[PDB]
RNA sequence: AAACUCCAGUUGACACAAAAUAGACUACGAAAGUGGCUUUAACAUAUCUGAACACACAAUAGCUAAGACCCAAACUGGGAUUAGAUACCCCACUAUGCUUAGCCCUAAACCUCAACAGUUAAAUCAACAAAACUGCUCGCCAGAACACUACGAGCCACAGCUUAAAACUCAAAG
């Protein structure tokens, strides 16, 4: 089903975000997903020191991928963006979209519970 | 409608042959996902 | 009752009348009273059209003298 | 309730364990 | 008590007896230890109000049933 | 201006300054109240040590360190300390809810430091190690 | 298993579906969706094959039917996870609750019963 | 807002584990609670350290 | 440890007065409930002991929070006596 | 007979149900600025929805959401993120008094 | 007091442990249980009832084997207290709490309130507690103590669990 891949790269140059973004998707593609779309969330200081690969980041490109890929894709794909060193962090996720918001009426009150003790004199 | 509406996305999709193409293109471009909500219920986008 | 429902209608387009209820008086009217009053004579001339006779109650009301300031 | 029928019960229980694990 | 003059004037009025101040127990269990051996206690009682300053039922209500005496109430 | 309460960011420009200095460079007197003593360690914005005190330094021993005026004691010395090496302006940063939480900074003022911001720095784990046992007192 | 290109029970009857892209079909088909919606296939291939009525699912036989494809679904889930106590409760009851639909079948329709257990290869077994 | 009382409780309508476990019946009372002193603390403390210190040093 | 500092539980002194800041700031960790976790996280709570404990506050929530209300409801009826003598 | 005899409706003069502010707004772990106006400015604690004011529902998207941009490198978690300090304020909770 | 001083504070690097706030929410599961994040699989039954033992589960503690080491901690040692202190207080450190693979099958496993269906009418109704009842079915109970015991039998249990009496004694126990 459809996915979204939060991939949060290194601080690098154009050409090697690009090499980076590029060899992300064909492996994405090799494991039988259909890539979508990709998104530029640009390059932002991290929210905490992420400490990965033994390497210290403060900074990072924030990208997305939208892909659909068969359910064993997934793991597969998990398991490789560990082993990318210009890989900070990377989370695959449900796409969100897919979920769909049931149509809210609005806040219903409820009453002051009632009949909780027996109407005894004590 | 569902079948019509994915065919004509799948135009779009990005493929091996323009994936080059796609990247450079997504490395131009900046998405904001960021909105603010008011007490009223309204929505506040960011202007940058 | 079945003006409830116009009274509910007015009430929510133009608000509470300006003039203060007297409920000492027994035979007071109020706008709202005269509104239904007015809707009521109109739907025995035949309208079937809660909307279309809504605006033509207002209409009438406009030209006996009587202030509608709507809420906007 | 109190627990005085518990209370029994307990001191059977213990000298029962101690008498098992004495012989 | 906002109606306790109104009522007092009433009872005087028309030469019968108003009770419009806080009853105190057995004013109808207990009378002949009250008031007296031949007191003579009411024929009729009219409760213009037939609940106390903590919303309940008059005391009189129960007592008046107790001695069988008819009670009007609003 | 108004007054914001809220620190400014080192990376964006402030116009707060403290005797030339920006809020980044201020030196920090790090807090550590505990149930039985107090430590104050007085750190440039770099990170060197510039004064120490503590309860136990000042000469007092067992329950008397767990009381306000030790921690006061130890402040006015932290503070001398410190004014011998060049500080005016201090970010105080305390740590615990010891008896020496409140009167250690007053020891500093008094011994003529100048506080501008207070941080709580309270270690507390978001679930961590199981604590010890309740006492049966 | 249906094969994985098998288009999905919902998009399998929509019209000109044979001549989309490629992509939309591998899109549509089962391997870009969950376990769940092969389950609905298998249940399908079994109805048309046993049951008189596919469309009738309220018949005891339709029931037997979605039961069985689920107790199969729990032996496959139980096989990776043999320590998943509360699936294999589940299994039991299922395997419970199919006995009791095939016995209370063999009491009512004893040819319908008996294509069930050929259709479904469930062998019906006396209690102890 | 008050918090719910809808289901709080282990009562024979209630199916779910009781929420709340009141050791007294949860009706308001006709009385309030009387008024605590307060904790006594020691005064002046700072002004007798000022006070000994100089006796120190003089 | 990893997140940047001087940001969280910082509260700037205004005009030297560090008694209202201390007091600011201990109001924020009152609100927050950090006071109180931290007083409970002194020694380990056990899960049963945990469970009486959030059962106990929230019965006293209930009951303080009706009891104001009813309070505030009455207030109203502390006038002076309309009916002085009846 | 009458026909001045109360009739059978439902109530004409019944308000409509109250919305919560995020009613009909989707919640998204990326949308770090709408999450930061739920969590405390010193603490980052999620506030709750007394504080808050949002029904059941948006209350635990909103706490979901927080809870995996803190964890997927979007969201801080000590404290606010100063950037969203000065957005609206749309929480019934005060500091300073 | 002992202990520690190979200690403490700041800063940086840094788990096979535990999961603030949200939660004033009351959801999920047969119960036991379940509250950090992601993904995969996944939550029986178109009448109901239906097992101390059949079948499958069952907190914590515990057993067997192999690993992990932050913290906590039976036992043990030290300090203190005390008439004594085999405790309550302080310190140190084990088994154990964790993971994997097998057992063991217990709890105030109690919300001490069985499953399903239905009612709020009348004498509501010993008391207290969480108002009083109808239909139907299974399970269970008939003075206290002996007795969560003896014997027999079954069990990966071998200081165990389940089932479970009698003799003598009492006029109470509750
Ligand atoms: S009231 Fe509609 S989702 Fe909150
Ligand atoms: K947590
Ligand atoms: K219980
Ligand atoms: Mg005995
Ligand atoms: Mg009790
Ligand atoms: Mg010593
Ligand atoms: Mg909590
Ligand atoms: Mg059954
Ligand atoms: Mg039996
Ligand atoms: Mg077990
Ligand atoms: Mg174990
Ligand atoms: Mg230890
Ligand atoms: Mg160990
Ligand atoms: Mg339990
Ligand atoms: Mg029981
Ligand atoms: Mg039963
Ligand atoms: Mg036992
Ligand atoms: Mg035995
Ligand atoms: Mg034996």
């Amino acid at each position: 089903p459809r996915y979204e891949l939060a991939l949060i790269l290194k601080a690098m140059q154009r050409p090697e975000t690009a090499a980076t973004l590029k060899r992300t998707i064909e492996a994405l593609m090799d494991r039988g997903a259909i890539v979508r779309d990709l998104e530029n969330l640009g390059e932002r200081a991290l929210p905490y020191r992420i400490s990965a690969h033994s390497q210290q980041h403060n900074r990072g490109g924030y990208f997305l991928v939208d892909f659909y890929a068969p359910t064993a894709a997934v793991e597969s794909m998990v398991e490789h963006l560990s082993r990318d060193i210009d890989v900070i962090r990377g989370n695959i996720v449900k796409h969100p979209l897919t979920q769909e918001l049931k149509e809210c009426e609005g806040i219903v009150p409820v009453p002051l519970a009632e009949k909780l003790y027996s109407t005894k004199k004590r | 409608r569902e079948v019509l509406q994915l065919q004509e996305e799948v135009k779009n999709f990005i493929t091996r042959e323009n994936l080059e193409a796609r990247v450079e293109a997504a490395l131009d471009s900046r998405k904001n996902y960021n909105w603010a909500i008011t007490r009223e219920g309204l929505v506040v986008r960011p202007q940058r | 009752y079945h003006e409830d429902r116009i009274r509910a209608k007015f009430y929510s387009v133009y608000g509470s009348g300006q003039r203060a209820f007297d409920l000492f008086n027994p035979n007071f009217k109020s706008t709202c009273q005269r509104f239904v009053e007015k809707y009521t004579e109109l739907q025995k001339l035949g309208e079937t059209d809660e909307e279309k006779l809504f605006v033509e109650t207002g209409k009438a009301l406009l030209a006996e003298g009587v202030i509608l300031r709507r809420v906007g | 309730k109190n627990v005085l029928k518990i209370r029994r019960r307990k001191m059977n229980h213990h000298k029962y364990r101690k008498l098992v694990k004495k012989t | 008590r906002q109606f306790s003059y109104l009522i007092e004037n009433m009872a005087r009025d028309c030469g019968e007896y108003a009770h419009t101040r806080y009853f105190r127990g057995g004013m109808l269990t207990n009378a002949r230890l009250l008031f007296g051996p031949t007191v003579r206690l009411p024929d009729l009682i009219i409760f213009l109000h037939t609940l106390n300053n903590i919303f309940e039922p008059h005391v009189a209500v129960r007592d008046a049933a107790k001695m069988n005496i008819p009670t009007v109430g609003i | 201006t108004k007054f914001s309460i809220y620190p400014p960011i080192p990376g964006e420009e402030s116009s707060l300054r403290w005797a030339g200095k920006k809020f980044e460079e201020i030196p920090i007197a790090h807090i550590k109240a505990s149930h039985n003593n107090t430590q104050i360690q007085v750190v440039s914005a770099s990170n060197e040590p510039l004064a120490f005190a503590s309860c136990g330094t000042e000469g007092f021993r067992n329950a008397k360190k767990g009381t306000g005026i030790a921690a006061q004691t130890a402040g006015i010395a932290a503070a001398a300390r410190a004014k011998q090496k060049g500080v005016i302006h201090i970010r105080v940063v305390v740590k615990g809810l010891g008896p020496g939480r409140l009167s250690a900074m007053h020891g500093l003022i008094m011994g003529g430091l100048e506080v501008i911001s207070i941080t709580d720095n309270t270690p507390i784990p978001h679930x961590g190690c199981r604590p010890r046992k309740a006492r049966k007192l | 298993d249906p094969p994985p290109s098998t288009l999905l029970k919902d998009y399998q009857n929509v019209p000109g579906i044979e001549k989309v892209d490629d992509v939309v079909k591998r899109l549509l088909s089962l391997e870009m969706a969950n376990k769940k919606e092969m389950l609905k296939i298998k249940q399908e291939q079994f109805m048309k094959k046993i049951v008189a009525n596919p469309e009738d699912t309220r018949s005891l036989e339709a029931r037997i039917i979605a039961l069985s494809v689920k107790i199969r679904s729990y032996e496959e889930h139980l096989e990776k996870h043999r320590k998943d106590k509360a699936h294999k409760r589940y299994l039991l009851m299922s395997i419970d609750q199919r006995k009791k639909m095939l016995k209370n079948l063999r009491n009512t329709n004893y040819d319908v019963f008996e294509k069930i257990c050929w259709g479904l290869g469930i062998e019906y077994t006396f209690p102890p | 807002a008050t918090p719910s009382l809808r289901g709080r409780l282990a009562r024979f309508g209630n199916p779910r584990k009781p929420v709340l476990k009141p050791n007294k019946p949860l009706i308001l009372a006709n009385r309030v609670g009387e008024r605590r002193r307060e904790k006594g603390e020691a005064t002046c403390i700072t002004e007798m350290s000022v006070m000994m210190a100089c006796w120190k040093q003089n | 440890a990893k997140h940047l500092k001087f940001i969280a539980r910082t509260v700037m002194v205004q005009e030297g007065n560090v008694e209202s800041a201390y007091r600011t700031l201990n109001r924020i960790l009152t609100m927050d409930g950090l006071i109180e976790d931290i007083k409970h996280r002194r020694y380990y709570e056990k899960p049963c002991r945990r469970r009486q404990r959030e059962s106990y506050e929230r019965c006293r929530r209930i009951y303080n929070m009706e009891m104001a209300r009813k309070i505030n409801f009455l207030m109203r009826k502390n006038r002076a006596d309309p009916w002085q003598g009846c | 007979s009458n026909e001045d005899l109360p009739i059978s409706m439902e109530n004409p003069y019944k308000e409509p149900l109250k919305k919560c502010i995020l009613c009909g707004k989707h919640v998204d772990y990326k949308n770090v600025q709408l999450l930061s106006q739920f969590v405390s400015p010193f603490t980052g604690c999620i506030y709750g929805r007394h504080i808050t004011g949002l029904c059941g529902k948006k209350q635990k998207e909103i706490t979901k959401a927080i809870k995996r941009a803190q964890i997927m490198g979007f969201m801080p978690v000590t404290y606010k993120d100063p950037a969203y300090l000065k957005d609206p304020k749309v929480c019934n909770i005060r500091y300073r008094e």
